[PDB]
RNA sequence: UAAGGUGAUAUGAACCGUUAUAACCGGCGAUUUCCGAAUGGGGAAACCCAGUGUGUUUCGACACACUAUCAUUAACUGAAUCCAUAGGUUAAUGAGGCGAACCGGGGGAACUGAAACAUCUAAGUACCCCGAGGAAAAGAAAUCAACCGAGAUUCCCCCAGUAGCGGCGAGCGAACGGGGAGCAGCCCAGAGCCUGAAUCAGUGUGUGUGUUAGUGGAAGCGUCUGGAAAGGCGCGCGAUACAGGGUGACAGCCCCGUACACAAAAAUGCACAUGCUGUGAGCUCGAUGAGUAGGGCGGGACACGUGGUAUCCUGUCUGAAUAUGGGGGGACCAUCCUCCAAGGCUAAAUACUCCUGACUGACCGAUAGUGAACCAGUACCGUGAGGGAAAGGCGAAAAGAAC
RNA sequence: CGAAGGUGUGCUGUGAGGCAUGCUGGAGGUAUCAGAAGUGCGAAUGCUGACAUAAGUAACGAUAAAGCGGGUGAAAAGCCCGCUCGCCGGAAGACCAAGGGUUCCUGUCCAACGUUAAUCGGGGCAGGGUGAGUCGACCCCUAAGGCGAGGCCGAAAGGCGUAGUCGAUGGGAAACAGGUUAAUAUUCCUGUACUUGGUGUUACUGCGAAGGGGGGACGGAGAAGGCUAUGUUGGCCGGGCG
RNA sequence: UACGGUGCUGAAGCAACAAAUGCCCUGCUUCCAGGAAAAGCCUCUAAGCAUCAGGUAACAUCAAAUCGUACCCCAAACCGA
């Protein structure tokens, strides 16, 4: 059966990547939250 | 012109392996580790100057870093015209 | 936005109260209208978005001094 | 600001070697010293090295009073000089 | 080592810099090739390039 | 400031230094890749693609700078359109983003309690957003009082769970007045006289104090058990230091210190003294903040739910007097009391802790205390926001066991 | 010259308990009288870690399929090699994209991993391997869409959108056959090519837009014809004579 | 010969028939549901440039960077612990 995760690097970066986070203030708050917590990997952008 | 300093920076070390040897003795080509940002042109000029040999062409490939912590480095296939280098 | 160029009236919030005093958060809006004012000194019509009280203030003070106020605080007209 | 240096003939205060005399061969940064021929680690067969010992455990040897001594610091000729405390004699 | 560099002029500070870089290249090539047991020359030459262009920077105003 | 070093790992290897230019620590510099406000344009972050100059060139090329947007200011030129404007262009100057709480605004719940629920409560709380500063806000009476008076705000203790408010239910809840902390007031709406006339910041100094390296410090041995003494035992000594921490068991005298006395090339802070710089005094006559006060309507805020509702605010519509004037004194009116709105500014006492240093706990001691003592926001999980561990201890010394 | 803790044993008190000292341990512990508690567990379908039980029970993942000989090793049903036998064959073969990320190739090893053993492995460890003007990306251009100077709006945050700028899943220039490595090949090598610019030189000349017009540049079904890949047969050539 | 494999030499190398769902063909025919866009490209000029610049042809020379290239890929390398 087809499962839910069908990976696509382009779609991943467009949907959750660093510049997508930076696009809106709500994303920048996601980034601020993740820095405040000290995440080693700040976004999906690899 | 590519100036002296960059040439002094672009050549890291001669790559030594079975492929590198057989390349030297069959294609008259030498294999080098070069700075990861070095260019066909920069490698060409640097080899011609620092090694005082004449080069036909340069082929470059970046070797991806192996899990451990190996950094990505660029390998250069330098095809000499007729000078014996080393 | 719905702000009067002259007075600075904005939408304000308040309650709407039924007969049983049920309260519903609501807004009161300024009575804004966009109207062209003859500026005699500049020989041009300036369009301002003013409340009706804005026009009354224009009537007392005159458009020249009101425009002076707008420049002073940097409102662009 | 040391009170025990390399060239220094010193006596041991604690640890199977009380009273033995020797020269400080090396001074480890962890506050331990290698002293000439005191803390011999004998393992197997042949001669082996001297294990480290705390500097706190050795005292400078006065060698005139023939007894251990404490060291002090003064400024003779505008220069830090070490001196034996129980004698006031510059080292 | 920086003193005798200080009385040296900008012109000869560049010649020395080039000389140091050629030496750095040579030492790198020996070290990579397996000889050059005097492995400290590498740090020495990096340090010498550092002071040479430190001086050479501070001459330029 | 040094006889030792080259961060740990960490062995090694190669070395470097020994009064002085080894290392190390402080001040001041230089360099500082790419991404990221990211800003030369783009982009799926850490990449792609430039233009314009200025040089260089070995003619293949190369280097280095600049170039985002906005606001303001100036210059230039400049449409309909005639002047003009709108626009355009070019500089200069700022701003942008981030950061824990605190603080001021603009928005604004619900669960809940009322033993149901709709008024009410929760609660102007959570949350969202915007803006500042070391605090912020507020602040110099159109204030209370009561016929005596007090005298700007903020904070604390009272008043007082009082007076009230309240489907007069749940609940909510003041003042006046007193004790304190702290505590100076000013300025324009304007001109004369006077005329830097004290002045509050800016800077350059000079001095005194901090601060960012450091310096010296005061004194103990014998014997016994033990693997080791720091324990016991004997006899001493220092002490403005018997704070602590180590050291092989339990050390005032072994070490690091401790009390105490000192130090600063330089760079900073903080007082003063100056020099100067924008600034203004004093004086005398003026002036005294209008779509405002107030009212009608709808709301909101005051403990006060519209109630007999004062007072404040403003969405909407109106609309004065103006110092022989007006506001307030809990409907309202008279009286006599008090103050001057419709412009500002302002220290202190007050709040808070991302951080830094010291020091302390009838605080914890690895299922505890931080989620995390251990390379933890890690492994890991999720599509992503987000969730989220488990895991310390050989010995005094690796002497970590040759054969 | 033996602290707490642990494990025994004796004695004692109405109990909760206390006390003594064998052993282990190896460094702390505290009568007394006061004071403060994160002060006492068997249960909460409690919480966390350990370890039971069923039980050596079920199972060991397509009923395509195995059998010998030799090798190697400590050991081989499973590894290698050989010979057979079975199975797929529009796939269970080959080649990619997406995705993954070094799994690739070689040498060692056998702890764990692999549902068994393993000498084997996509496992561990070490060394290597990805070579381009022509293939792709980047790049020129655009679609859906996104963003968007100004702008028009909206308590704020923001929404929409013009010039523009991005955005392929689409349109824009060009290399093929042989040979090669343990692992790369339209990339290396060999042969034979081709494309697009710049720069000169020579000849000859109207060149020059953000503008105009062509072109790119297009549906579904169906029906031929002409072909080729490809097969089959003859011939040919090399071998055969069971 | 390492028994893996490597080197060396090399004959014929044609014809007929049958052929795709591939090519001609984005063609053709028909149909109604009436079937992207822009650039490269080609031509025309405008402002301008003017014995210039450009264009066009020949010929020479040079430049074509940077990055992906291993391996799996209907699967034991992806998505399903």
């Amino acid at each position: 059966m087809k499962r839910t995760f069908q990976p696509s690097v382009l779609k991943r970066n467009r949907s959750h990547g660093f510049r997508a986070r930076m696009a809106t203030k709500n994303g920048r708050q996601v980034l601020a939250r993740r820095r405040a917590k000290g995440r080693a990997r700040l976004t999906v952008s690899k | 012109m590519i100036r002296e300093e960059r040439l002094l920076k672009v050549l890291r070390a001669p790559h030594v392996s079975e492929k590198a040897s057989t390349a030297m003795e069959k294609s008259n080509t030498i294999v080098l580790k070069v700075a990861k940002d070095a260019t066909k042109a920069e490698i060409k000029a640097a080899v011609q100057k620092l090694f005082e040999v004449e080069v036909e062409v340069v082929n470059t490939l970046v070797v991806k870093g192996k899990v451990k912590r190996r950094s990505d480095w660029k390998k250069a296939y330098v095809t000499l015209k007729e000078g014996q280098n080393l | 936005s719905r702000v009067c160029q002259v007075t600075g009236k904005r939408p304000v919030t308040g309650n709407n109260r039924s007969h049983a005093l049920n309260a519903t958060k609501r807004r009161f809006l300024p009575n804004l209208h966009s109207h062209r004012f003859w500026v005699e000194s500049e020989k041009r019509f300036v369009t301002l978005r003013v409340s009706a009280k804005g026009m009354r203030v224009i009537d007392k003070k005159g458009i020249d001094t009101v425009l002076a106020e707008l420049r002073a605080r940097g409102e662009k007209y | 600001a040391a009170k025990i240096r390399r060239d220094d003939e010193v006596i041991v205060l604690t640890g199977k070697d009380k009273g033995k005399r020797g020269k400080v061969k090396n001074v480890l940064s962890s506050g331990k010293v290698i002293v000439e021929g005191i803390n011999l680690v004998k393992k197997h067969g042949i001669v082996e090295k001297e294990a480290a010992i705390q500097v706190s455990n050795v005292a400078i040897f006065n060698a005139a009073t023939g007894k251990a001594d404490r060291v002090g610091f003064r400024f003779e000729d505008g220069k830090k000089v070490r001196f034996f405390k129980s004698n006031s004699e510059t080292i | 080592k920086a003193k005798e560099l200080r009385e040296k002029s900008v012109e000869e500070l560049n010649t020395e810099l080039l000389n140091l870089l050629r030496e750095q290249f040579n030492l790198r090539m020996q070290a990579a090739s397996g000889q050059l047991q005097q492995s400290h020359l590498l740090k020495q030459v990096r340090r010498d390039v550092a002071r040479v262009k430190t001086l050479l920077n501070e001459k330029a105003g």
